[PDB]
RNA sequence: UGGUGGCGAUAGCGAAGAGGUCACACCCGUUCCCAUACCGAACACGGAAGUUAAGCUCUUCAGCGCCGAUGGUAGUCGGGGGUUUCCCCCUGUGAGAGUAGGACGCCGCCAA
RNA sequence: CUGGGGCGGUCGCCUCCUAAAAGGUAACGGAGGCGCCCAAAGGUUCCCUCAGAAUGGUUGGAAAUCAUUCGCAGAGUGUAAAGGCACAAGGGAGCUUGACUGCGAGACCUACAAGUCGAGCAGGGACGAAAGUCGGGCUUAGUGAUCCGGUGGUUCCGCAUGG
RNA sequence: GGGGCCUUAGCUCAGGGGAGAGCGCCUGCUUUGCACGCAGGAGGCAGCGGUUCGAUCCCGCUAGGCUCCACCA
């Protein structure tokens, strides 16, 4: 999914429904990834980025490869396709023109490029850089990692000087010591790798991340659209 | 202000109104009714006033059946024209009505209302008329 | 067609305004020409462009007003990006 | 030849006996069996016909006709022409044979097989029958009598044992 | 397209004959038989 | 309930349509054929006065034989109202299929007049 | 002064002289025509004959007389002397 | 009886009945002619075990349809008149509709 | 042309009404169509008869296709309308190209120009056993002069004669 | 009043065989990220009639709007 709020990677039990159509983008990966090969999964350094390294037969039968990439940022996520050694985009979801004045551009034949990776220590440190007498450092800890949530850093910084937090969150998802469960503060559903820390949400815990994601946006797909109809009728009502 | 809901030709000659009537000569569904004494064209305003006259004399009486109905349109060309440039466009709808003719007829309501409605009916048409029963 | 209305349709400009506004400053040519919004184009051309510093060279493939969104870029490709 | 000298030898006696006909040339028996295929499909897959027109062959011996459209209905996209359906007339011996074998196997084949439907006549003295099974597609068959009434050929059938 | 024709003859040589047709339901070059006055006789007449 | 139409009826509509074409005259009358499952009949006709003038059949106890239905009898009645309308001394006549097909007993027959002289 | 038009309705066919064009015991040379029509109002008899445009014409000479096929249907003949 | 023709359904529709040893039909089977967009229903080919039920003929009726007067009236050529988007008078003509009533057949040729 | 002119609209052909029971009959009167189509939508032989309604019956559904009785005709007839047609002129199948050549008594309509019908003869054929039908289509529109050029063919002429 | 053009989602557009392309405003969501979004406001042939199996698409009548004209004494 590179859908900006549900923007995502999962699987799921749930075949949810395949389209009538084929549409372009779906028959271009037809064209160059179908009865493809997963060689490697590549993780982009620890940004909200993933790599595919993929292995197919050409239209000749002779073996060849190729990158797909698929950049979770947010409201500006994306999926593209690259050549292996060219580096040259043959595919993408979100074409970007150079419009925006941005460092990278998606369009198709163009060599691929990468966003600008931000001067963060992906991974005490922050105790040396960074002075604690900031305050709000929930927001700062974001300046200095690459992976974060501003809930990772207020449930990491609500603990209370804590990098011991830090560094113990860090050897536990290097161990892959998480638990997936959904948090539910009075609604507001959210959910991620580690539990939740201190706030009063309900927990429900899941053997699978791939399980958390089906059970929570299976849900929200529709839900919201519900509530935002709900209260556009409400407002006209009252 | 009756009208028939679709016909074949919007515009028709108007036509001659001579001779008796073939038929509806007397009345046989009320008891009551009026006839004519000539012949005219009678439009679908002066039967509804006629027809609401009535009605409001009698305010609740029986029934009425009217025996007609301005199938004839009746084209008028637009003001100040000279002659020519194709046939005027419709403009209402006409009865055409022969002497002998019964018009509206009365039942469920005594003689003396009957006369009496028919008479303030009469005064909204054109044409002579004369009181009729049935036999 | 138009320049501007080429921009807008294959996207690479989201207003015509702003075409119009771009091709009035003169920040763009053609062919090495300088060129406005209502200069001509067609397939073959070659483009040039800037972007405040971000200066880029671009070819025209085919051209139309219709235009859904991803086969707008079908229209055009890129050539090469200099500042 | 089972049900032909069935028919005439148990039933047009015993028949007759039973209604009181005045002449032997009253009894009723069955003129014909007719059957027809109804696919209106054939618009989206044109190869839709000899699909299952082969299978009415295989069914009785005597080749079938398709039929055809006779007006045209936006409806269903259809204009007059492009065949749909087929049908089959049957009347004469390879009809009673058929019908033997229908009453063996294709009535009780059925995987819910019960009293089949009771009331299916046209109030005429001619029966109508649809099937769904046998792609899984079923047809619609007719049993066309010279009874004039409806209550003879329901006593016929019943005197033929084709279930009820 | 319909289109006027002449049917000449084979064995005269001579056209004789004139008609119409399709271009496209009868695109080629067609024939039928009429009578040569010259040869005096039923013939095949073809297009030009 | 299903009815059915008489084949002769519809012989009827057939024969019609073949007399709207036809009548029989002095000197080219109307030979004119019926065909019982069980006899076969033969007549000339002058439509113009409604006269018979000869007639044959299977039914003539002259040449009584035993299919009285087959392409044999209908030869011999052929040439049998070949001999009637030879001795009545026409020769040329017209010839009506009634309904019928101008393939079996009919054809037959016919063929038989043919070569008796009768002239169609 | 105002300005109008457009009658859109002022035309009609060339006028064609149908009807019949011989009488009843009225003498007819051969080949003459009778009746021209459309289709058939009247059909022909004896001794003559319907043409391509539904005309009827006398095959002979003789003397023309209208009948009735039976019911509501006519018929003309030609019977010489 | 059957076949075959003629006359505007006064012939028909419909209801009720009677008959078929001959005849006409129904009917029994396809080996051949031929055939069925499917097939012996039909068309053809041959047959005659049984059936008058149907068809076909003969009786009945006036429910439907059909035919159809007389008289009267409208209309109307012509003449004349008048308060003339119409009306009236006179010689003459004269429907439709509605009736009276008619009718569930008349005429021929051939074969037994 | 014009219920003054101009602007508008129209200009030829076919069908109906007006049109006054032969025919014909005007208006810037009323309604509509044509500037084609079919190589089978023609010819012939043979075949049979429609639309809709009610019943029963998968998918089938109000509405396919189905059997079913009712059913002069409510359908169809290449197209507009009128006339007409169910013994087919309507619908199928087979074979074919008469949608031929030369003509044409005699008629219709008509100012003329022109337009229309036509038995019958000859030649050669098609279908059909035969009679017999066929010189386009169910009839009515579906088109334009002459001069000028072009193409093909021609026991015509070709400026003294042969070309 | 006459003639011509137009009258399709909130806006602009295409399209006799089944109305679908883009864009925008307000609200809501949304987030680490260089204006890169998403859902709802909502997506409906000006109307009437006719021909066709069918009409936005052919025809006709009327309404609303834009342009042109509404002159000579």
């Amino acid at each position: 999914s590179a859908h900006p709020s549900y923007s995502r990677v999962h699987i799921t039990a749930q075949a949810y429904e395949n389209p009538s159509e084929p549409p372009m983008f779906c028959m271009l990966l037809r064209k160059h990834i179908e009865g493809g090969f997963i060689e490697k999964i590549e993780q982009a350094g620890l940004d909200r980025i993933m790599i595919f390294h993929i292995k197919s037969r050409n239209e000749i039968g002779d073996e060849t490869v190729r990158k797909l990439y698929v950049e979770i940022m947010g409201r500006h996520s994306n999926i593209i396709l690259t050549d292996a050694a060219e580096n040259v985009i043959i595919d993408g979801l979100k074409h970007l023109s150079p419009s925006m004045n941005s460092y990278r551009t998606v369009l198709p034949g163009q060599d691929y490029k990468l966003p600008p990776a931000q001067d963060k220590i992906s991974p005490d440190d922050i105790l040396r850089h960074l002075s604690f007498q900031e305050g709000r450092l929930d927001k700062q800890i974001v300046d200095h990692f690459s992976g974060v949530s501003p809930l990772f850093a207020k449930e990491a910084v609500h603990r209370a000087t804590l990098p011991k937090a830090l560094l113990a969150l860090f050897a536990e998802v290097k161990e892959h010591r998480f638990i997936p469960n959904i948090t539910t503060v009075n609604g507001k559903e959210y959910f991620y790798l580690l539990e939740l820390t201190h706030l009063k949400g309900e927990a429900r815990r899941f053997d699978s991340l791939s399980e958390l994601l089906d059970r929570f946006y299976f849900g929200k797909a529709e839900r919201d659209r519900v509530k935002q109809q709900a209260q556009d009728l409400e407002r006209f009502v009252v | 202000m009756l009208l028939p809901k679709r016909v074949k030709y919007r515009r028709e000659h108007r036509g001659k109104m001579r001779g008796r009537a073939k038929g509806g000569t007397e009345v046989h569904f009320g008891e009551f009714g009026i006839q004519a004494l000539e012949a005219s064209w009678i439009t679908n305003r002066q039967i509804e006033a006629a027809r609401i006259a009535m009605t409001r004399y009698m305010k609740r009486g029986g029934k009425v059946w009217i025996k007609i109905f301005p199938s004839k349109p009746y084209t008028a060309k637009p003001l100040e024209v000279r002659m020519g440039s194709g046939k005027g466009a419709p403009e209402g709808w006409v009865a055409v009505v022969k002497p002998g003719k019964v018009l509206f007829e009365i039942s469920g309501v005594s003689e003396e209302v009957a006369r009496e409605a028919l008479r303030l009916a009469s005064h909204k048409l054109p044409i002579k008329t004369k009181f009729v029963k049935r036999e | 067609m138009r320049l501007d209305k080429f921009l807008k349709v294959s996207r690479l400009i989201k207003r015509r305004t702003l075409a119009k506004e771009v091709a009035d400053q003169g920040r763009i040519s053609i062919n090495g020409n300088q060129a406005k919004a209502s200069s001509d184009v067609k397939p073959g051309d070659e483009l040039t462009v800037r972007f405040g510093q971000k200066l880029v060279t671009v070819q025209v493939n085919e051209l139309k007003d219709t235009t859904k969104k991803e086969e707008a870029a079908n229209m055009y490709t890129i050539l090469k990006e200099e500042k | 030849n089972r049900l032909k000298e069935k028919y005439n030898k148990e039933i047009a006696p015993a028949l007759m006996t039973k209604f009181n006909y005045d002449s032997v040339m009253q009894v009723p028996k069955i003129e014909k069996i007719v059957i027809n295929m109804g696919v209106g499909d054939a618009v989206q897959n044109a190869k839709a016909i000899d699909s299952a027109v082969e299978e009415l062959t295989f069914i009785a011996g005597q080749k079938p006709v398709v039929t055809r459209a006779k007006k045209s209905i936006a409806g269903f996209r259809l204009r007059e022409g492009m065949p749909i359906g087929a049908k089959v007339t049957l009347r004469g011996e390879r009809m009673y044979d058929f019908l033997d074998k229908l009453i063996s196997v294709s009535l009780p084949r059925v995987r819910d097989f019960r009293g089949v439907s009771k009331k299916s006549f046209d109030g005429r003295g001619n029966y109508t029958l649809g099937i769904k099974e046998q792609k899984v597609r079923g047809m619609d068959i007719v049993i066309v009598t010279t009874a004039n009434t409806d209550e003879e050929a329901r006593e016929l059938l019943t005197q033929v044992g084709m279930p009820f | 397209m319909r289109v006027n024709i002449t049917l000449a003859c084979t064995e005269c040589g001579e056209r004789n004959y004139i008609s119409k047709k399709n271009k496209r339901n009868n695109p080629d070059r067609v024939e039928f038989k009429k009578y040569c006055p010259r040869d005096k006789k039923s013939t095949l007449h073809r297009e030009t | 309930m299903i009815t059915k139409t008489s084949k002769n009826a519809a012989r009827l509509k057939r024969h019609a349509r073949v007399r709207a074409k036809l009548s029989g005259t002095a000197e080219r009358p109307r030979l004119n054929v019926f065909r019982s499952n069980k006899h076969i009949y033969a007549q000339i006709i002058d439509d113009v006065n409604g006269v018979t003038l000869a007639s044959a059949s299977t039914l003539d106890k002259d040449l009584n034989v035993e299919s009285t239905g087959d392409t044999s009898a209908a030869t011999k009645v052929g040439e049998l109202v070949a001999k009637r309308a030879a001795e009545k001394g026409i020769s040329d006549v017209v010839f009506d299929r009634g309904g019928y097909l101008y393939h079996g007993r009919v054809k037959a027959l016919a063929d038989a007049a043919r070569e008796a002289g009768l002239k169609f | 002064k105002k300005g109008v038009g457009s009658t859109k309705n002022g035309r009609d066919s060339e006028a064609k002289r149908l009807g019949a064009k011989r009488a009843d015991g009225q003498f007819v040379t051969g080949g003459s025509i009778l009746y021209r029509q459309r289709g058939t109002k009247i059909y022909p008899g004896e001794n003559v004959g319907r043409g391509g445009d539904d005309t009827l014409f006398a095959k002979i000479d003789g003397t023309v007389k209208f009948e009735r096929f039976g019911r509501d249907r006519k018929k003309v003949s030609v019977y010489p002397v």
